[PDB]
């Protein structure tokens, strides 16, 4: 996890202005592109832009009003947001990858609040799970097969902090790439028959307490998808 | 009594290893991408003949480039753009310099084949990648298979055509 997001924790704005969301890279990462999220209240996040230093990187999100630009000079990444309505108001996220093959990972900022004055993903989980036990948690895919073998399948928890935390991700032959701050504990596992994909966490501690989402990503497109997330609550 | 397997509708899928897939060009532009969203990306460009300094939009992965293109050859130029890691950029890797407008691309030995050169003198060339099972291509144009073990047959077509 070598480069790091710094996102401030809390930004304002009123209602018709403009305001500028921020996320800077660690030094050595100027060319790295980050993905933009936004996590509406009552919501997990959705995809947002892509942006490196020469703009906008692929479609934007569902959704996405033309009030929302991106832009990025030096490690500056910005999101932009004028006109700002009340349904702006919202958590804001930065994601970067690092990496390919085995030693990748996917860092996150902080996260923002900003406050102003197809493919369908569903996973579900116990709910409450008792320390030094066996998180299990399904996700069920009703968009594609995943035979399909174009998509390879995060899964992204939100513990305490509040800021989103990549954990793992699986490609449709079953190779996994694993957060190492996890240590071993982090099983992956892909239903080719039942198009589900299935999570193993042993050993869990109040630490693990998160919701947990999982996020599709298409080979040949820039835009994620999330499932809404399972809240998982540690005895 | 056929070499040419297909001509097949323009997909995207998984092709399985040790086959030639024979893409014909029909028009200019992306002929097909292929990845495994890992240390793999490969897209080929189409420009026809005669084409003088241009700039062009294309469609790379679902994001947007702008290529300046040059072909001053009476023959077609195929374009590989290369890049190995997600925050990478695209690169000119291969040009395939040819008049019978095919390309191939095969999955063996843990690496991914193409063709480059210029016809009728066109040879195949290796890309290294640690997870070649999860190399998908969408192709943009109708496609031949034939196997590697008949990858001389494959080699004429490319060079001589039918």
């Amino acid at each position: 996890s070598q480069p790091v997001l710094t996102q401030p924790p809390s930004a304002s704005a009123s209602l018709g202005a403009s305001v500028t969301l921020t996320c800077t890279l660690s030094s050595g990462y100027s060319n790295y592109k980050v993905d933009w999220y936004q996590q509406r209240p009552g919501k997990g996040p959705r995809f947002v832009m892509r942006v490196g230093t020469g703009g906008i990187v692929g479609s934007k999100g569902d959704g996405i009003a033309d009030r929302f630009s991106v832009s990025g000079s030096g490690l500056n990444r910005s999101l932009t947001i004028k006109n700002i309505q009340e349904e702006d108001e919202s958590d804001y996220h930065c994601g970067a990858d690092h990496g390919s093959g085995d030693n990748f990972v996917r860092v996150f900022g902080g996260g923002t609040k900003l406050t102003v004055l197809q493919v369908q993903l569903q996973e579900s989980g116990p709910g409450l799970v008792k320390p030094s036990q066996t998180l299990s948690l399904t996700c069920s895919v009703s968009g594609v097969s995943l035979s399909g073998g174009s998509y390879t399948w995060n899964w992204i928890r939100q513990p305490a902090g509040k800021g989103l935390e990549w954990i793992g991700r699986i490609f449709t032959s079953g190779s996994t790439n694993y957060n190492p701050s996890l240590k071993g504990r982090l099983t992956m596992s892909i239903d080719t028959s039942k198009n589900q994909l299935s999570l193993r966490l042993s050993s869990v501690t109040a630490a693990d307490t998160a919701v947990y989402y999982c996020v599709a990503d298409y080979y040949y497109s820039v835009p994620d998808v999330w499932g809404q997330g399972t809240p998982v609550t540690v005895s | 009594g056929s070499i040419l397997d297909g001509p097949y509708q323009p997909t995207t899928f998984k092709p399985p290893n040790d086959y030639w897939l024979l893409i014909s060009s029909n028009t200019d532009g992306v002929v097909y991408e292929s990845t495994n969203n890992s240390d793999f990306w490969t897209a080929v460009i189409a420009v026809e003949p005669h084409v003088s300094q241009t700039n062009r939009q294309y469609v790379l992965f679902g994001e947007n480039k702008q290529f300046n293109v040059e072909n001053s050859s009476d023959k077609w130029k195929f374009f590989e753009m290369f890049k190995g890691s997600s925050q990478s950029d695209f690169s000119n890797r291969r040009t395939l310099t040819s008049n019978n407008r095919l390309v191939g691309m095969l999955k063996y030995g843990g690496r991914v084949w193409t063709f480059h050169g210029e016809t009728p003198r066109a040879t195949t060339d290796s890309s290294n990648t640690a997870d070649l099972n999860n190399i998908s291509i969408i192709i943009h144009s109708e496609f031949y298979i034939i196997p590697r073990s008949q990858e001389s047959k494959c080699n004429e077509y490319i060079n001589n055509g039918l």
